[PDB]
């Protein structure tokens, strides 16, 4: 079990640590989060008090370095830190753990919602989709735009997701325009899985990385690339069965994990009413279906 | 963007621009089988791509054996339209490829812009007008040469005939569009307002009767007249 020490809280704010929350006052003795879950990433998000605009966060894993949170009052956030020296990170962490000023990750044993949500979602893959190398952990926050957002504006706050376009050459066989557009297994196994993703749990966890970055940042080019990913499969009429059966319980778990206030501006109608209803994997996302027309009947 | 009632003049100026209209590429005859059920048989059919400034025609004629063995054919007749446009557009020099190609039907949207995906600096365009190439066949000479072809063919026309020595290209399609709309309301009294008069005839290299300025001003009001009624008889008016 790790630990995420806090230097201080000196504004209000409300911490997330992946899908749980907590409010904590202006100048409260809070000093971190103890109990942290090891073997998966995790994500620390803030929202402060005064300017629920810009809500922002680091994705991180425990295994990878010793991190903590200071705020900064010239920059106006809560930044987080690595700490070298492994015997004074673990003597603060011992201080804080026996004074009692610490919050417990509160995981219920039961569940496994955030192993389900994070599944494919790999430390390595987030620092290639957000570019700051000399930091071991990854900033993101509501407003970065993608780079395929970019081309249609500063390079290194961008999020570097995989571009999908389904009116491009890359997406389209000379020779095959009517097949390739209406068919796109070409384009998901050859081109995407094949070629750039290499297998389908690189290809999932990007799905995965850009839904939580909508779900907690409201980051509205993440909702883009997810819906973009989960339509690329849905209108391939071949799709590897392991993956459809897959991919149902990924949108499973992301579908029962939205709240409930913010379906209306996260999950797009055309793209949920074509994949499961009109596209050729119709009939192959059975558990993802029922929960659709259970919780969000409206949006279909 | 679209095209419509605000941005009418742009058709004639010196962009070079093409429209495509697609409803006379999948053509057919509904009948009944022995058996009593339904069956449809396909006609020769065409796309009608036309530059509006200069009159020229280029009529892609579809003949019915590139409907064999295929299935679901209106939705393979657009992306055949889409196919055939782009090979005309790469079969011209690049001085006469078009900037812009209009589109009479949103669902030729999409097929043609995947397949100009190679002219990323032509742009597709849909349009708000309710033009009237559909009656495109109406025009004797075009139904007879697609009619009668026995394999694919391209067949070249100015569909102004020599109408541009007298008259602005405004006015020339003006004029053709009022011409067709007449021959979809009312097919049989348009031609005979065309034909009525045996001293007025058609040149062999031309589609339409060579009248005189002051007898295609009648002839319009007739066409005009035409147009108004249908639309009284129709709704009663
Ligand atoms: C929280 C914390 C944990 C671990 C390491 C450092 C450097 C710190 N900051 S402190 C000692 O409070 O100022």
């Amino acid at each position: 079990m790790n630990t995420v020490p806090f230097t201080s809280a000196p504004i209000e704010v409300t911490i997330g640590i992946d899908q749980y929350s907590f409010n904590v006052k202006e100048n409260q003795p809070f000093h971190g989060i103890k109990d942290i879950p090891i073997g998966h990433v995790h994500v620390i998000h803030f929202q402060h008090a005064d300017n629920s605009s810009m809500r922002y966060g680091y994705w991180f894993d425990c295994r990878m370095g010793n991190f903590y949170i200071q705020y900064d009052p010239k920059d106006g956030l809560y930044k987080m830190m690595e700490e070298r020296d492994g015997a004074k990170f673990e003597n603060i962490v011992h201080n804080f753990k026996e004074r009692q000023m610490m919050v417990s990750y509160p995981k219920i044993d039961e569940d496994d919602t955030w192993y389900n949500l994070t599944e494919f979602v790999q430390m390595d893959k987030i620092r290639k989709i957000v570019r700051k190398d000399e930091n071991q952990f990854s900033y993101v926050d509501s407003s970065m735009t993608t780079v395929q957002e970019n081309e249609l504006s500063d390079p290194a706050h961008s999020l570097n997701y995989t571009v999908i376009n389904f009116k491009s050459r890359e997406a389209i066989r000379p020779g095959h325009e009517m097949e390739d557009f209406l068919d796109k297994s070409y384009y998901l196994n050859t081109v995407m899985l094949q070629g750039i993703f290499k297998n389908s749990s690189n290809y999932f966890g990007e799905l995965q990385f850009a839904f939580l970055n909508a779900m907690f940042f409201g980051n509205y080019g993440s909702s883009l690339q997810w819906h973009a990913m989960i339509e690329l499969i849905c209108s391939s009429a071949t799709v590897p069965k392991h993956m459809l059966d897959k991919l149902d319980e990924i949108l499973y778990y992301q579908i029962k994990t939205l709240p409930e206030q913010y379906s209306d501006i996260l999950l797009n109608e055309r793209v949920w009413n074509i994949c499961l209803y009109s596209s050729f994997q119709k009939n192959s996302l059975h558990n993802t279906e029922k929960i659709m027309e259970n919780k969000y009947p409206e949006l279909l | 963007g679209a095209m419509n009632s605000s941005n009418y003049a742009e058709l004639f100026n010196n962009d070079i621009k093409l429209f495509v209209d697609d409803t006379n590429v999948y053509r057919v005859t509904v009948h009944k089988t022995f058996e009593g059920n339904v069956a449809t048989k396909a006609i020769n059919g065409c796309i009608f791509t036309l530059n509006p400034k200069t009159g020229h025609l280029f009529l892609k004629i579809i003949h019915t054996s590139v409907w064999a063995g295929q299935k679901r054919l209106s939705q393979l007749a657009k992306w055949k339209t889409a196919e055939e446009v782009s090979a005309l557009v790469r079969s011209l020099p690049k001085e006469e490829q078009p900037k812009q190609i209009i589109v009479t039907r949103k669902a030729m949207l999409d097929p043609l812009e995947v397949h100009m995906l190679d002219f990323p600096n032509i742009a597709i365009r849909p349009t708000e007008l309710r033009l009237p190439f559909s009656a495109a066949m109406s025009i004797d000479k075009l139904s007879d040469v697609v009619m009668k072809a026995t394999e694919p063919q391209m067949v070249l026309f100015n569909i102004y005939d020599d109408w541009l020595d007298r008259i602005s290209s405004y006015t020339a399609f003006s004029r053709l569009t009022l011409l067709l709309r007449a021959l979809k309301t009312n097919e049989e009294s348009a031609k005979m307002i065309l034909l009525s008069d045996p001293t007025i005839t058609i040149k062999s290299y031309h589609l339409w009767p060579s009248f005189t300025d002051e007898q295609w001003i009648t002839i319009e009001s007739q066409m005009r007249d035409l147009i108004l009624t249908e639309y009284g008889r129709k709704y009663n008016v």
